[PDB]
């Protein structure tokens, strides 16, 4: 399976709990927190994505970022 | 005045009037550095399997030399960039990215 | 032609020069390394190939990458 898209896993944080969602590594920010949205049942507008000392925001791309497998994010709903 | 200056950092200091966003930063900001220190000790590790399976010298100092004197020729001579000059890395990325027929954009900080 | 094994002339290319090497299209790519460091005197160890923008290894076989007659290869020593 030598696809260029390769899946990976973000464990991410919230003041909920954490939660690991495994996504695909060119995946975007959006597509990620629509993932998030589900597990925690919260929308897309109340969340907002934290990594590199700067907030991930749909505009944001998880590669952009630099955000590969076994990575940490801290999701901030509010 | 430290309180007219720089307003006190009243919101230089908590973003949106919220700690909790530069605690989250400050957090986010320390697990890349766990991750780094793990890839930092990766290096160190495979380096140390190297150093056990090759011979042991002092030679540091001169190794020193030999990188600052070849990397100062290879920016000069970046057009011809020799292939035993480059590490074997460099030399495979290179037939891969013409593999691709032009692996990426190649240019960074498209402007 | 396609029916029973036939044997296929595939170009090797390395840092030195490159070979063409006659083996049959159900050679592996360990098979077709030996006949490489052969003729270049050098080593499996140190020999990898590169094909499809994938370095190829013994672990996978030259007709599963779609290596034929006439194809060609990146030969890259370390």
């Amino acid at each position: 399976a030598p696809a260029e898209p390769k899946i990976i896993k973000v464990t991410v944080k919230t003041p909920k709990e954490k939660e690991e969602f495994a996504v695909p590594e060119n995946s975007s920010v959006q597509q990620f927190k629509e993932a998030i949205s589900k597990r925690f049942k919260s929308q897309t507008d109340q969340l907002v994505l934290i990594f590199a000392g700067k907030i991930l925001k749909d505009q944001d791309t998880l590669i952009q970022h630099g955000i590969h497998d076994g990575l940490t994010v801290h999701l901030v709903i509010k | 005045m430290l309180g007219l200056g720089a307003s006190d950092f009243e919101f230089g200091v908590d973003p949106s009037a919220d700690p909790e966003l530069a605690l989250a930063l400050r957090v986010s900001m320390e697990e890349q550095r766990q991750r780094q220190e793990e890839e930092a000790r990766r290096a160190a590790a495979a380096s140390a399997a190297e150093a056990g399976i090759a011979t042991t010298g002092t030679e540091d100092s001169d190794d020193a030399l030999l990188k600052m004197t070849i990397s100062q020729q290879e920016f000069g001579r970046t057009g011809l960039p020799d292939l035993s000059s480059m590490t074997e890395e460099e030399q495979i990325a290179y037939a891969m990215q013409m593999s691709l027929q032009g692996a990426e954009f190649g240019q960074a900080e498209s402007a």
